[PDB]
């Protein structure tokens, strides 16, 4: 009943959920580069369409590069359907005006096209995945008319969207706030919940907790595919309680324009027995719940939480999560009116690499840093009008450049006030 | 034979039911395939169906709004036990909503959920009642359980009707809309059941827990013993028992006005493999244990709050010397208000588990109640107050008012079960 | 409820705060939160305000003339506990002078410490008292302590103050001015304080090294050692004791004239950390440890010197033919005047701490203090004599004659307080 269609758009979303899909199909039993199985276990039809032997995810694979399919059977062998993949024919420059208004109405129907074929081999829809990266051309503005298009068709559908932010320090265009800020704009009118992650800090995990000397972005994405896999075990291997999608959401979002969510794991493991067995679940709340392991530049600890949830995966002693988490909620700080604090759920199906493992998400107001971060730098050039023709000349109008800020504005402000007014909400 | 139709709605009560449906089977000598193993003792009528062959069949309905907790039940756990024309199952599940099991999803099902019982109903001549076993917590249990308890009340008026209501934990089973879900239907169980009984998981994990302080249990023992309270509640109704004879005679024993029908339990061993090795708990220990702080299955202190009835039923050879002058020891630790008799009634009936001596059980009508219901009261209006995830309510018909309404329900009901205390 | 209110003032009687707090947190089941944890024991009402909500709030003050000691305990060692409306804070600090906190800069405070002390108040039917807590060492501690006595003591005059005077040692604590500020404010206090608890932290400093020469200990032995002691103290005024009941009992049985208030204490087994494993301390050791050499926590035998006074609190089942008879054994290490008679009062209360058999405290009004307040006299006299360090003082208003009549004061106290040794 709560199938899931991914929806993988621009290079990073490709590269990202390409990741994902290789480890799913690890713990079920799948080839990576086949689809075929034999004997699989859990509950496959979460993720893939079966046909005969052959297990089929189910993805929408976005882009406007002109050579998309080539560009995928070269590295995922013939584990996606060719039928699934869009191509396009020139491609958007880093600019979201181009993924967003000149796209080319053909494009998009098409990916409308493919998206109710996947909806439509499917008994019920449990919710929609969307991978991408809010600075590129396509991950952005495409990405974000695709938000805009899928809920209009199907509204009362949980969306989660995975997406990667400018990291705190370096940035990688100059137009790079631009393409963040609307893209913003549009995952906080469309998302359900959004998963805020950013390459400095998978970087710094990658360094530090994996064994990886001098790391690329193919390692950098075992760290955020580890958290997509772990994030849907209890929806991939049942179990007689379990969450799904909109499970998620209706816990972790106390009101509609608050969905802003980190993501942290642990352990990380790269394949292969390198790991060790430290087999505590109180340890790995320390370290869920430490900056350490979290995916954006971010730092938790110093925050409140409005709401969190953890999903404790393997053979995971109930003496020990009640235990591990009263001392989290000695530790950390909440804010009074939710007054439960947590959505607590166990998934008895190891990690491969791991007997045990530990995800958790949520809503800390620490959030607003990243946000505060790409707003000012945009605050800087808008005021200048820097690379600025790039957007008005390809359709955007001032006033859309400054609506669009205005919402990140909202947001911001709605997540510092309710974390001062806190403060009493406790006298 | 007086015949009860047990129903288990929602995750919990569905995960439950593998483990008091062995309790029963393996308490009158039946195999998990419904199978005569040997000669079958108790009133085994009372809750199964004898098929038109050598098979026993539960006499049970699984309902789930999605389709997980049984395709788990009856498939992977206790096979080709229950009648899977007996299984209702929908698609989308419950969102952790109350609003999606009372009124927006859930109520698409009503017909066929009355449909099977109907064919339930009708394999039997005399109908003594229901049980409803249910999650408090989440959206089907907290939802639906009520909306089919209406819908049966409506049909089958002359019927006594008992819930077992399981109030989740605020850490394992932890969620950030309990309170809403907790308030919200409990404002229903109050004109729903005849009988309710309120079994705390955070006091089970504290039990066990402490019992376990010398090994390390199993992961298992917290569903067992959750699963054994209702079976050993109702071993009465099983058995040719002096006590508890009928849900009837429960609801005249124990609940004296129309609302004040919630009811506490405490247990003694909890599990016959939590007490091993040398367990001759004589009848003085073992009614000295039915009050003890570790046995009741509720946040309670008995001398903390004011009886209004109390019931022992014990198993096994239970002198009634004995039984009396442990009552007459329980002082005023077992206190009642000045208009009522200390109306303390105890006996016992058969014992099947050949690990025990003797063990029991006690049903409680106990002013602290309310305690439980001011907890979770508190929590829904620092939540209600400041709007926190309502909009997820709203969005599925849940008019404002509605939560309004609950909230006054429910602290009237406080009220009521602490007149006494003042 | 007799609600006693606590105040604490300066980086010192602020540092304690957390442990002082926590020990109560658990003592009376009460989370650090300020939620319930259990059922509540002992009057929680005396030290706890009842929030609108199920949240129990300590019911104190904390002053600090810069922002630092009350930041850290408020934003990092226990969150959420204390009411930020109930923290004062100023900017400059006090440049370890007296004259600061009494006369320059802790003035333009007083306003506002009396406006939250009222609130504080105004929320309390029946108030006891009030307990102070200061260092008697830095002039935020030495100087606002008394400033604040004497505005509360001029507005709520039938109310019992004690004060919990910490003294700081000449090692770990010192400074170069330590003796100017300590005869300057026990000048004050020999006014303002009903009760004057004398606690030097030399002796806890060389009594836990004694106790730890086994072990590694913990740096945190240090304050929570001190901070127990306060604890001890107040267990009469928490729980229904047959001791000690009041404030205005402590007064009525320690002090005989107005000026010789200031106390001497003891305890054992000074922290439950410092005594694990076989720990069955018998009435009979415990009560011999009381006047030990190295359970007094003031550079004081007790064997050298007169009481005038003395009060043992014990806590756990302490018979009395036992206690009896201790003190009968106490000889003459136990003496007094030949106008009194050997005026020795002892009993127990409730115990709260599960790991240990029993425990006690005293309070001993006893001649030995005089010792201290001569030590810290001479230092004064040989620094004043020769102007050391007076210029920081002058500067802020203290007319050299405000320091001499500090000296001719105290003087006069070791005189009085010597008058049985002759
Ligand atoms: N973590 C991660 N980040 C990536 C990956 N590929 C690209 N990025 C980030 O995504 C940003 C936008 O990428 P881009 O190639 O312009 O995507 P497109 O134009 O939307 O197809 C880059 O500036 C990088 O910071 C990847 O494989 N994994």
């Amino acid at each position: 009943a709560g199938e899931i269609v991914c929806i993988q758009v621009g290079q990073a979303g490709n590269q990202i959920a390409g990741a994902f899909w290789q480890k799913i199909c690890a713990e079920h039993g799948i080839d990576p580069v086949n689809g075929k199985a034999i004997d699989v276990v859990g509950d496959t039809d979460i993720f893939f369409n079966t046909i005969g032997d052959k297990y089929i995810p189910r993805a929408v694979v976005v882009d406007l590069e002109p050579a998309v399919v080539e560009n995928i059977r070269e590295k995922f062998g013939t584990l996606f359907d060719p039928k699934s993949i869009v191509s396009g024919a020139d491609g958007a420059g880093n600019n979201f005006a181009i993924g967003f208004n000149e796209h080319g109405a053909e494009t998009l129907e098409k990916v409308m096209q493919v998206v109710e074929q996947r909806v439509s081999e499917t008994e019920s829809i449990g919710g929609f995945i969307l991978t991408h990266s809010c600075g590129g051309g396509t991950g952005s503005g495409f990405g974000s008319k695709i938000l805009k298009t899928i809920r209009e068709r199907y509204p009362k559908v949980p969306i989660f969207t995975f997406s990667i932010f400018p990291s705190p320090k370096i940035s990688e265009t100059v137009v790079e706030p631009y393409n963040a800020i609307m893209t913003l704009s549009n995952l906080i009118k469309y998302a359900s919940c959004s998963i805020v992650l950013d390459n400095e800090a998978l970087f710094s995990i990658a360094e530090k907790k994996l064994e990886v000397e001098n790391p690329s972005l193919e390692d950098l994405n075992l760290i955020i595919a580890q958290v997509l896999t772990n994030v849907t075990a209890s929806l991939r291997f049942s179990g007689t309680l379990n969450l799904d999608l909109g499970k998620l959401v209706t816990n972790l979002v106390p009101f509609s324009n608050l969905h802003f969510l980190m993501a942290s794991t642990a352990p990380l493991v790269l394949a292969g027995k390198e790991s060790y067995e430290k087999m505590t679940a109180k340890e790995l709340s320390a370290q869920v719940f430490g900056d350490e392991y979290i995916c954006a530049a971010c730092k938790p600890t110093t925050g409140r939480y409005l709401a969190a949830s953890v999903l404790f995966r393997g053979a995971v002693k109930t003496s020990d999560v009640n235990e591990a988490m009263a001392t989290v909620k000695e530790q950390n700080s909440f804010v009074n009116w939710i007054p439960t604090g947590f959505k607590i759920s166990k998934s008895e199906t190891s990690p491969k690499d791991s007997a045990l493992g530990v995800i958790m998400l949520g809503n800390n107001s620490e959030i607003v840093s990243v946000f505060e971060r790409i707003g000012a730098n945009f605050d800087r050039l808008w005021s200048r009008k820097a690379f600025a023709h790039w957007f008005t000349d390809s359709g955007f109008e001032e006033k859309d450049l400054d609506d669009a800020r205005a919402l990140v504005q909202k947001v911001i402000d709605d997540y510092r006030k309710l974390t001062e007014d806190a403060e009493n909400l406790y006298f | 034979a007086r015949e009860v139709i047990t129903i288990h709605v929602g995750e919990l009560g569905i995960q439950i039911a593998p483990n008091f449906w062995k309790y029963l089977c393996d308490e009158h000598n039946i195999d998990y395939k419904g199978q005569e193993k040997g000669k079958i003792r108790g009133v085994i009528d009372n809750f199964f169906e004898k098929a038109s062959i050598g098979k026993w069949i539960p006499r049970t309905i699984l309902v789930d709004l999605g389709p997980n907790a049984i395709r788990k039940v009856t498939k992977k756990d206790m096979k080709d036990f229950f009648d899977p024309k007996r299984c209702v199952m929908g698609l989308a599940g419950d969102a952790n909503l109350f609003a999606k099991g009372y009124y927006s999803y859930g109520t698409r099902f009503m017909e066929e959920i009355m449909d099977k019982i109907q064919k339930e109903v009708d394999q039997t001549e005399h109908l003594q009642g229901f049980i409803v076993v249910h999650s408090i917590g989440d959206g089907t249990g907290a939802g639906l359980a009520p909306l089919i308890m209406e819908a049966i009340k409506k049909k089958h008026p002359k019927l006594v009707m008992m819930s077992y209501s399981i109030v989740p934990s605020q850490n394992m089973d932890c969620s950030t809309i309990l309170p809403y879900n907790a308030i919200l239907s409990l404002d229903k169980l109050t004109s729903c059941a005849d009988i309710s009984m309120i079994i705390d998981n955070d006091s089970i994990y504290r039990i066990v827990a402490t019992q376990g302080k010398e090994n390390e249990l199993s992961e298992s023992i917290f569903d067992q013993v959750l699963a054994k309270a209702l079976v050993e509640i109702t071993a009465t109704l099983r058995f040719n028992s002096p006590l508890n004879r009928s849900m009837m005679e429960m609801s005249t024993n124990l609940v004296p006005f129309p609302r004040n029908h919630f009811l506490m339990t405490s247990m003694s061993p909890l599990e016959t493999s939590l007490t091993s090795a040398h367990q001759k708990i004589e009848t003085k220990e073992l009614m000295q244990d039915l009050i003890d702080q570790d046995h009741i299955l509720a946040p309670i202190t008995v001398e903390k709050g004011v009886f209004t009835a109390f019931v022992i039923a014990l198993r096994g050879e239970n002198p009634h010397s004995i039984l009396q002058n442990s009552i007459k020891g329980f002082g005023d630790r077992v206190k009642f208000s000045e208009i009522f008799p200390t109306a303390i009634k105890a006996d016992s009936t058969t014992l099947t588990d050949e690990k025990l001596a003797r063990s029991g059980i006690t049903l409680m009508n106990h002013s602290g109640v309310a305690n439980l219901f001011q907890f979770l009261l508190t929590q829904f209006e620092l939540m209600y107050d400041h709007d926190a995830f309502t909009t997820w309510y709203y969005q599925e018909g849940m008019q404002p008012s509605e939560f309004e309404a609950a909230k006054n329900n429910i602290q009237k009901l406080i009220t009521e079960y602490k007149q006494d205390e003042y």
